[PDB]
RNA sequence: UAGGUAGUAGGUUUAUUAAGAGUUAAACCUAGCCAACGAUCCAUAAUCGAUAAUGAAAGUUAGAACGAUCACGUUGACUCUGAAAUAUAGUCAAUAUCUAUAAGAUACAGCAGUGAGGAAUAUUGGACAAUGAUCGAAAGAUUGAUCCAGUUACUUAUUAGGAUGAUAUAUAUAUAUAUAUAAAUUGAUUAAAAAUAAAAUCCAUAAAUAAUUAAAAUAAUGAUAUUAAUUACCAUAUAUUUAUAUGGAUAUAUAUAUAUUUUAAUAGUCCUGACUAAUAUUUGUGCCAGCAGUCGCGGUAACACAAAGAGGGCG
């Protein structure tokens, strides 16, 4: 069932860049097609072309909106400046004699 | 260890790498092992046709 | 989820063909190694239905062999359930509605019922 | 499984699971299995050879040694004479589905049988199956494509050029009979070359009006209007463990085949001293 | 011999070198022991038989010593049954199998 | 002391003598030859007894040891024949007793050197039609239709069934003419059942044999004391024989789970006591092992159990 | 594989089945008497004859057997809410039908195990 | 390894502990305790099963794999927190590498992987889709646990083609068709075979090529994945998987008459004197070359060495 483009974003590309990782750069895969991107399921899209992880998050980001829940980047995981949490110690005491 | 070399004419000196495997020389005494023959310095035995695998010897191949 | 003492799925057999063994174990110990108490089976994968069945209109069944009491018991005494684990108790009929989560939250068509 | 080898050599007069007219011809003058004159291990070697080669020459010998079970089973009547209970060492091999099949007379052979049912003609309580090994229960139906049973008890199908050259002769002798009444319709294979339809057209004898004499309905994969196989009688053996009806081509496997006071029902053409020494041979596996 | 198939009871016999030992059998369960044995049994009509050499296993010996065994240690049931003055019967035979 | 023996004919045929360098022919393959016959135009065997199929209800099976290996019948009037000195078939000087005087079990023995193997006899299709009549119309158990006519109950269990399918098939016009002349040709071929010949009837008193009764027991009782088939069967342990017999002729809760109109697939939940359910720790792995255990799936799909 | 046949040729192990009821209940009025009947003395005596001293720090008697009150174990346990019917919010009925659920099932499992025994 | 033992054996008390006890610490007594049915001492070894192997069984063997228990995370000691730690923590020392040179950091017995050792044991893979685990109110984040694929005949299992098949021409409602010319491989000249083996012939099926659609998972998410499976030009519409009728797909003759992708087959290796299954024979060598588990074989007639032929196992 499609759903009706918000005031938010009533685009493809709109909500391409409301949900980030780099969905950017993924408009010539798919033009703006607002019933064609949520029509569209995972087989389709692996055979245009598009990354693993990309394609698992888009689905979800399609699936949250239909069900109106908030889409937004939520960034993936990064190590402490530091390191992690293995490789601080020694990391750390790098740094402070470095600086 | 003294060991058997098998086979017609072979290929050992007096540095050849060389396996061992457990047989024995029934007539010899003293020499309860065989150098096992396709593998390392020793080579397989020349124009063998019955029992190649019991010695080096590859298949032909026509 | 939370707890100590966990109602939860243990994998068996073999690679590409799953079947699972509903246990109550301790957070700390292994997914496979040996638990409190075996509870029941399950296979993922649906008894596969004739052609003929399906165009009549069967639905395929996923067998779930379960020691009821017991498991009702762990539940009382504070024994949590894993995500997938507590669906199957609600779908058989132990938990209520009071589990589903948000996400689970759609007319039915067969209603539950108990048979011998 | 072990591939088909000489199997209906001469200079061994093995006696394979087959209609073959060479399997017949071994099967007729081997006599019996000889076990004068022999050591013990000897006569044992021999029987496993004789009796190997009729049950299960398919199957590799660590694979047979396997399934192969100790504890034969037998029937007590309770109302005489011995029943054979060492004829049952190869009863184990009739609960196969391959195995069965044959006993049906649904295929010629075992090995024919072994691949209309890789092939997926085969169907056991309905569902198809592609596996020999494949064993039935009592009370499990089996059937085979009607087609696939009439090709199998049927002749072999000419080629046309070979059925066109048997018409020849039939005309030629046909009219050689005329010429003879008369004293008290030809036909050129050169130039008729692979035109069907003209050949029927050109023939017309009493006992075929058009079809050639190996092809009536070419589509079919059997002789004409269906005979019989060139040497059905002497392996037609109606087995008691099967209920079989040859019109639809099912059958009930109804039992494991057992030993009675008079008889066996595992079907050999072997006494049961050369099973005795077959059997003494596979419990120790030659030790 | 019991049945026409195998011996009476589990006979236990030295002659000479040779220490028999001959276990009766189930039907069906075949000849199982030493060659010589198997032999003389094929030829003596004994289908079911157990049975282990010990100490010598002198064929001719072997052979001497088990047809004296079969002879000589075996006691038919009815010859037992005499001797005592009792019913010897067989369960298996009576239960029809 | 064992050779190689090449199995050459028991029975004695021609052997070669000398032949022309280039033909390089076996003994066996003359023995075959003579064995088989002179072969037609078409490819027929036809001076061959085993070629053609019986017509009679008398199945032509194989007597080598009674013809001295000479097979070969002229087909017109199935009268013996021989190889003279001549490459030209005629009539033996001396007649042959043993074809002319065989019994009524050798005639149903496919095998020569088997005794044991005999061929089962075919129902008549009226018969199967009566039987079927008797289960379904008629309303008849099993056991006494089995009494009547002298065959085993899962035999006759299996004769409906068959006779069933090809009801079905008939009605669907699926028994082609082919086939017919198939089923009327093995009919021919096989002696018929007859459900008045005591001798052919299935003795119908046949239990399987356990264990217990196997290993053979001795009781020393008195001299007069009786023991009957009950009192041997107690000492064993065992139900009677007749009992047994008789018995051969002759709850748990389940869920099952809502379905929704998105979901593909119920939920079977079955009751089970615990310490009896699940797969179990520390089991042999026997998939490496040769006895390894190879099932079968709904779809008849070959499975790893 | 040898030694399951002992276990009924079963291979693999389950772990022991967990009592649910611990110590024997009140109700079990047989133990009770075979607990409380005089104890033997003599050849197959258990505890210390009459006469006889025992060692200084230890007791002399074995501990007595606590016998589980099944209905004062269930209140103990599972007491029910005093509060009767403070109840709002959405959450908060939940977490209610969810302890409700726990009483049930616990109070039925033991008062099963009692009679069950 | 024949004597061992001096907190040793036992009693009385105090501390420490949640708590017993020469377990530690302290104090005071008694003279014990263990041992040739093996003490003390030394050496070797992780232990075990409803696991694996083998046996008729009692047993014996393994302790890779599955699971349960222990101990260790380069070596030794101690401390802290804690219910529980001599913690893969911290402290100090020991050994060996890193820079950043500092009352530094690291220690692959986590996964890949490298060098070494060795007869010998894999990818510097993919995914968090499943099952678990930690954090978070949740959104969802992490996860070399795990699930998947890769390499490796290390093991097991299934397939790895069936039926017919001994010649080639030429002539002339029946039927044993019959003559004639030609040819015919390695052996061998008859019980000496190789050989129904080939080649042909009939019939499929895999793979391919197209179309379709699961299941592992559902609220949605599928790494595996050119997924398994099914159909053979697709769909619907009747009956009981088969059969027929429609709708459209298609192409030549002159909308409707016959058709409907394609299609195979390929095994080693050991052995043939007896134990030990292998009789069709022949050549070479000449107590040499060589064989050999065991007895033995080779000195011109070698069934044993080295080969051809034929044969027997296992595959
Ligand atoms: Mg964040
Ligand atoms: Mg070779
Ligand atoms: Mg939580
Ligand atoms: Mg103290
Ligand atoms: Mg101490
Ligand atoms: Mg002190
Ligand atoms: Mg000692
Ligand atoms: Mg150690
Ligand atoms: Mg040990
Ligand atoms: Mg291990
Ligand atoms: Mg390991
Ligand atoms: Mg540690
Ligand atoms: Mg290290
Ligand atoms: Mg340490
Ligand atoms: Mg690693
Ligand atoms: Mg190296
Ligand atoms: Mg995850
Ligand atoms: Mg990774
Ligand atoms: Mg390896
Ligand atoms: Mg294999
Ligand atoms: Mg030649
Ligand atoms: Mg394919
Ligand atoms: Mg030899
Ligand atoms: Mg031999
Ligand atoms: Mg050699
Ligand atoms: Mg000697
Ligand atoms: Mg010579
Ligand atoms: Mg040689
Ligand atoms: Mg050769």
């Amino acid at each position: 069932t499609i759903p009706k483009p918000s005031d938010q974003v009533p685009d493809v590309d709109a909500f391409l860049n409301k949900i980030g990782r780099n969905c950017n750069e993924l408009k010539d895969t798919f033009e703006n097609n607002w019933n064609n991107l949520f029509q569209w399921d995972s087989k389709i899209l692996k055979e245009k072309g598009v990354n693993i992880q990309q394609r698992k998050y888009i689905l979800k980001q399609v699936h949250n909106y239909r069900n109106n829940r908030p889409i937004h980047e939520i960034k993936l995981g990064k190590k402490s400046f530091f390191g992690g949490e293995r490789k601080r110690k020694a990391f750390t005491a790098k740094w402070k004699a470095e600086n | 260890v003294s060991a058997y070399i098998p086979g017609e004419g072979h290929d050992a000196q007096e540095h050849s790498i060389v396996y061992v495997r457990g047989g024995r020389c029934q007539d010899l005494p003293g020499v309860k092992y065989h150098v096992i023959r396709g593998a390392g310095d020793l080579s397989g035995v020349v124009n063998r046709i019955s029992s190649r695998s019991k010695y080096g010897a590859k298949k032909p191949s026509k | 989820t939370c707890g100590l003492v966990r109602i939860r799925l243990a994998r068996f057999g073999r690679k590409n063909s799953p079947v699972y063994n509903i246990v109550v174990a301790n957070s700390r110990k292994a997914r496979d190694a040996k638990p409190i108490e075996v509870l029941g089976t399950y296979v993922p994968v649906p008894s596969p239905v004739t052609k003929r069945e399906l165009k009549r209109g069967v639905v395929p069944i996923k067998d779930v062999k379960l020691d009821f009491d017991r498991t009702k018991y762990w539940i009382g005494v504070g024994a949590q359930p894993s995500e997938t684990v507590t669906k199957l108790l609600r779908k058989a009929g132990i938990l209520n509605d009071a589990w589903a989560t948000s996400k689970n939250s759609r007319k039915v068509v067969f209603e539950r019922m108990e048979t011998l | 499984p072990r591939k088909a080898n000489l199997l209906k050599s001469l200079a061994r007069g093995r006696v394979r699971t087959s209609f073959n007219k060479y399997n017949l011809f071994n099967l007729y003058k081997k006599g019996g299995v000889d076990l004068k004159s022999k050591s013990l291990y000897q006569q044992k070697w021999t029987a496993k050879q004789e009796t190997r080669a009729y049950h299960g020459e398919h199957l590799t010998e660590k694979r047979w040694q396997t399934v192969f079970k100790p504890k034969l089973d037998s029937v007590a009547q309770l109302d005489i004479k011995e029943t054979p209970f060492l004829l049952q060492t190869f009863a184990v091999l009739e609960k196969r589905l391959d195995f069965a099949l044959f006993r049906a007379m649904f295929a010629s052979s075992v090995r024919q049988a072994r691949q209309f049912i890789l092939h997926g003609n085969v169907r056991v309580n309905g569902v198809k199956i592609k596996h020999p090994s494949y064993t039935l229960k009592p009370g499990d139906m089996f059937s085979v494509k009607p087609d696939k049973v009439l090709e199998a008890l049927g002749a072999k199908k000419p080629s046309f050029q070979e059925a066109l050259k048997i018409d020849k002769t039939q005309i030629v002798l046909w009219n050689k009979y005329v010429k003879e009444a008369k004293t008290e319709d030809p036909i050129k294979l050169s130039e008729l070359e692979g035109d069907e339809p003209k050949a029927r057209k050109l023939i017309n004898l009493p006992w075929q009006k058009n079809y050639v004499y190996g092809r009536q309905d070419p589509k079919k994969p059997f002789f004409t209007p269906w005979k019989p196989r060139p040497f059905l009688s002497p392996f037609a053996i109606l087995p008691h463990h099967l209920e079989i009806s040859f019109k639809t081509c099912h059958a009930v496997y109804l039992r494991d085949p057992v030993a009675r006071p008079g008889q066996s029902e595992v079907i050999s053409p072997f006494d049961v001293p050369v099973h005795e020494r077959a059997y003494m041979y596979y419990l120790r596996n030659g030790k | 011999r019991y049945e026409n198939r195998t011996i009476y009871g589990d006979i236990d016999f030295r002659y000479h070198g040779v220490k028999l030992h001959l276990r009766s059998a189930k039907p069906g369960f075949g000849l199982r022991v030493n060659h010589v044995i198997f032999e003389i049994c094929e030829c003596a009509g004994i289908k079911d038989l157990s049975g282990k050499v010990y100490k010598s296993r002198n064929d001719m010996n072997i052979a001497k010593g088990t047809i004296e065994a079969f002879t000589k240690a075996q006691k038919t049931l009815d010859e037992v049954a005499l001797g005592r003055g009792k019913k010897l019967v067989d369960v298996r035979k009576v239960y029809y199998s | 002391f064992s050779r190689r023996r090449i199995a050459y004919p028991f029975y004695p045929f021609k052997k070669l003598g000398r032949q022309h360098p280039k033909k390089h022919d076996t003994n066996l393959k003359t023995a075959m030859r003579q064995f088989l016959g002179p072969k037609n135009y078409k490819g027929e065997y036809v001076m061959n007894k085993y070629f053609t199929v019986p017509t009679n209800h008398v199945p032509n099976y194989i007597k080598p040891d009674l013809e001295r290996g000479q097979s070969l019948e002229h087909p017109v009037t199935k009268k013996p024949l021989q190889l003279r000195y001549d490459g030209t078939l005629g009539p033996p000087p001396v007649e042959n007793k043993r074809l002319q005087n065989i019994f009524k079990d050798r005639l149903l023995q496919p095998f020569p050197s088997n005794p044991h193997c005999k061929t089962n006899y075919v129902l008549s299709p009226q018969l199967k039609q009566s039987i079927f009549e008797e289960i379904t119309v008629e309303g008849l158990s099993a056991q006494q239709v089995s009494q009547k006519y002298g065959l085993k109950i899962p035999r006759v269990e299996a004769i409906v069934k068959l006779v069933s399918v090809e009801n079905s098939w008939n009605r669907r016009n699926r028994v082609s003419s082919d086939l017919k002349t198939m089923d009327e040709t093995l009919y021919r071929m096989f002696p018929v059942f007859d459900s008045d010949a005591s001798f052919k009837r299935e003795n119908l008193s046949e239990i399987p044999v356990p264990q217990k009764t196997l290993a053979s027991r001795f009781l020393t009782i008195a001299e007069s004391e009786p023991f009957g088939p009950v009192d041997a069967a107690h000492v064993l342990e065992l139900e009677p024989a007749v009992e047994t017999l008789r018995n051969l002729s002759t709850n748990t809760k389940v869920i099952y789970g809502e379905l929704v109109e998105g979901e593909r697939s119920q939920y079977k939940f079955t009751n089970a006591k615990v310490g009896k359910v699940g797969y179990r720790y520390g089991s042999g792995n026997r998939d490496n092992k040769k006895d390894r255990r190879i099932g079968f799936n709904k779809l008849g799909q070959m499975v790893y159990i | 594989g040898k030694g399951a046949a002992k276990y009924g040729f079963k291979s693999g192990v389950f772990p022991t089945t967990r009592s649910i009821l611990k110590s024997p209940t009140t109700k079990q009025t047989d133990i009770i008497n075979k607990v409380k009947s005089p104890k033997p003395k003599g050849v197959l005596g258990i505890g210390y004859a009459k006469g006889v001293k025992h060692p200084k720090g230890s007791h002399r008697l074995s501990p007595k057997v606590n016998f589980i009150d099944v209905d004062n174990l269930i209140a103990k346990t599972v007491a029910e809410p005093q509060s009767i019917k403070s109840s709002n919010g959405s959450a908060q009925k939940v977490r209610l039908q969810k302890a409700e659920l726990r009483r049930k099932f616990l109070i039925e499992a033991f008062r099963k195990e009692e009679a069950r025994l």
